[PDB]
């Protein structure tokens, strides 16, 4: 969270394993694994998405048999901003991998094209 | 006692290697028709019948592989002009990799995908593939779906799927082309892929198919009368 | 010797007790991994919820052909097991299918109770593997076999449903070859019950239950029923399933698939 | 020092962490009977189902008076806890009510979060103890307090619903005497959170949950909210409840009471 110092609020970030509809409102998205993230004390959360899967290895293609999950972020409470403070904040999101991530079966890529 | 039961073991029952496909690939002047300058083959075992009906005694299995490529050639004219010895490029493509579209794309650079150059006339190619499954065993006869249609869907096609299928594209393709540039004389090639499983472990036996196959499913349309005519009390 | 077969709160007694086939020789248990680094515990309804649920009662007439169910497709209607199966992403179970079918001393005939793992049936239309969801999961009401293969001709409204044939068993095998499955024969001469303990057979260690169906039960009358001299005679068949040693994992929002 | 308060799968972090009132000094646990002769085990959803469920968000304006909920009345809408509470005849639980309410440095005011055991409110009509079921259990949407006691006069259609008064707290006590309950004060000067662990307080060892409601939560704005100089200002309040150490017993068929 890279807003001003005086801005506060709470954000609910949630994860849901596949099989159901993607969660639309907060009423059905608080059921899965979620982290209520505060904006006042710190300015950064850390949500470790666990490894729940029937198969040992998922795929790196758009497949429906091995679907990852869903990520959603709702307002727990509204952002509270005093006067003489900008109303439009900003947010940056990152990604990583823990020390148990692993891959196999090297193959080609699709992020290049040699226009000849 | 004193009978060798070694010929009937599972590792000895799958010792022979039967064909799985025959792929046409041609080398002619590029026409406006469907050019067979390169050909593709979806990797599956349920193309022939003798290997399919043999593997389907068993519900689950895990096994290595040993493929073998046997390549023949022909001419198309009676006293056709002579031609130099040709080089084939068999190329494996995992699921998700870019598929070739012309004879000579950027994807035939084989920079990640394993590929086999086979000079015509020599000994056949002979490569091994380990257990490339992602579950603990290959699953013959998957029962369920891939997708489940929900009540909250917009239309029918979103939750639509295909009965008894785990993935649309299993194990990718082979992509066989001829490396030499095309000629006014054309040489028809027919690659035959053999397949010999190794280190076979199987589970959960089931009875074999006894009406002829029809498609990659488990259904049937024709010849629903396998047993012949024979009297009741006649020896 | 009379089996006071009790699991959970319900109790299955008997008038005759002969045998109880354990399929493939393995009693069901939980996941046994000695190389498990996480020690956190999943959601197990195993404290009082191994109960005997009872399906519909079908009537075995003189010209009836067969019945078939799926598992855990048949348990999605009733029980609190039917609710845990929807909130949880993946889970495993083991079953005890108990089929009772009483008759007098003057009736005859013999059923055959099978339990086919991965029981893929056959469609009817020439479109291959072309079957809707609601027609491929009829639920606890089951489905019935047929005499001859009659494929559908309605092309603008395709039926998109199965048409299994009894002596082909639906799959394509013969029926005399179908005794390599774990089975039981309700011979109305001697016994009137059939209990089969089913372990968890699947390739994965744990797999989803909404889309996949592990076991398939098929009841075939191997010999036709006959009372004294009449031509109309109906005795009932009742099936009873108990989920043993279930466990679940990974909650999410509820999923209600459409069943038209 | 920043509380990484994690129960189940969800996680409650904070920007400020001060205290956590355990009501009456006892952390919740199961039934501890050393003189127990039956060793059979009830149905405990305790393997992964201690989660933080989140109620509705109410808006605390400048002239808003109060809110009140009941427990386990508020949890019957969502969760798999809402399904176990209907199939089982009797069960016990313990709660952690967590109330967050953020504000800037220029707002002021202070809430007060109570947890009244056996919170009997007062009806409005002169018919004594004359309150319908659906009006006495509003669910997770809660109810609001009032300024003056306005009894109902419609006699052919009686409302049959509560009318609590805020400084009488509904019951009949004063508000300054209401700090003998286990409480917490969300003073917007210093902190912005309030967590209260509630043990199982009831006369029986285990009691029904459809008809009885053990705890009652009441949020009273002790000082009115005020922003800089305006007369319209609304900040949100969000309540979060986690059922800890629940257990249930005695399955039956499902019960759906009417809520008009």
């Amino acid at each position: 969270f890279c807003g001003s110092m005086m801005a506060t609020g709470k954000i609910l970030v949630a994860y849901a394993p596949p099989g159901a509809q993607p969660p639309t409102s907060r009423k059905e998205a608080m059921l899965g694994t979620h982290v209520i993230w505060d904006l006042g004390l710190q300015s950064s959360c850390t949500m470790v998405v666990p490894w729940i899967s029937n198969v040992t290895y998922r795929q790196t293609t758009q497949d429906s048999f091995t679907e990852g999950g869903y990520i959603s972020m709702f307002y727990q409470t509204r952002i509270v901003v005093p006067l003489s403070t900008p109303k439009s904040m900003s947010m940056l999101g990152f990604v990583s991998a823990c020390n148990d991530f692993s891959v196999r079966l090297l193959r080609d890529t699709t992020h290049i094209s040699q226009s000849a | 006692q004193r009978r060798s039961r070694s010929e009937s073991t599972i590792e000895s029952f799958f010792a022979r290697g039967a064909c799985v496909a025959i792929i046409e690939v041609d080398n002619e002047e590029p026409t406006t028709r469907a050019q067979k300058l390169f050909a593709m083959w979806r990797i599956t075992y349920k193309d022939t019948v003798q290997l399919r009906r043999k593997l389907e005694f068993f519900t689950y299995s895990r096994f290595d592989m040993e493929l073998t490529f046997v390549v023949t050639a022909n001419f198309t004219n009676t006293n056709n002009g002579h031609a130099l010895n040709q080089v084939y490029q068999i190329m494996y493509i995992p699921p998700g990799a870019p598929t070739p579209k012309s004879w000579d794309d950027y994807t035939w650079q084989t920079s990640s995908n394993p590929s086999i150059f086979y000079t015509y006339g020599a000994a056949p190619a002979r490569i091994s593939v380990p257990y490339v499954g992602l579950a603990n065993a290959y699953s013959h006869f998957y029962d369920g779906f891939a997708k489940v249609p929900l009540k909250t869907d917009a239309n029918d096609q979103i939750g639509d799927s295909l009965y008894s299928a785990m993935t649309v594209d299993d194990f990718g393709v082979l992509a066989i082309r001829v490396v030499n540039d095309h000629n006014p004389t054309k040489v028809t090639s027919k690659v035959r892929i053999y397949m010999k499983p190794k280190h076979v472990r199987v589970w959960c036996p089931r009875p074999p198919r006894a009406v002829p196959y029809y498609g990659p499913g488990v259904d049937y349309k024709d010849n629903l009368n396998p047993l012949s005519e024979k009297g009741l009390t006649t020896y | 010797r009379v089996l006071q077969l009790t699991i959970g709160n319900s109790t299955i007694t008997t008038q005759e007790a002969a045998n109880s086939v354990v399929a493939y020789g393995r009693w069901p248990e939980f996941i046994r991994d000695d190389e498990a680094n996480p020690v956190d515990q999943p959601t197990e309804p195993d404290v009082a919820t191994c109960r005997f649920y009872t399906l519909d009662t079908v009537m075995w007439g003189k010209e009836s052909k067969g019945w078939w169910w799926k598992l855990p497709d048949a348990l999605r209607d009733m029980g609190l097991f039917g609710q845990n199966m929807y909130y949880h992403y993946l889970g495993r179970s083991g079953y005890t299918v108990h089929v009772q079918c009483n008759a007098s001393k003057f009736h005859q005939g013999a059923l055959g109770v099978f339990a086919i793992p991965e029981y893929c049936l056959a469609g009817d239309s020439d479109k291959q593997r072309y079957t809707s969801y609601a027609n491929a999961n009829p639920g606890e009401k089951g489905g019935k076999f047929y005499s001859q293969f009659n494929r559908d001709t309605a092309v603008t409204s395709p039926k998109r449903e199965f048409c299994p044939v009894d002596y082909l068993l639906g799959c394509g095998v013969l029926l005399g070859n179908a005794f390599v499955y774990p089975h039981q024969i309700i011979n109305l001469r001697t016994n009137n019950s059939a209990t089969i303990v089913l372990p968890y057979v699947n390739a994965m260690a744990i797999d989803s239950m909404v889309k996949h169906n592990n076991w398939g039960i098929a009841i075939l009358p191997l010999s036709p029923l006959d009372f004294a001299q009449e031509s109309s005679v109906e005795i009932p068949i009742t099936v009873t399933i108990a989920p043993m040693c279930s466990e679940f994992n990974g909650l999410r929002n509820v999923t209600a698939p459409k069943f038209q």
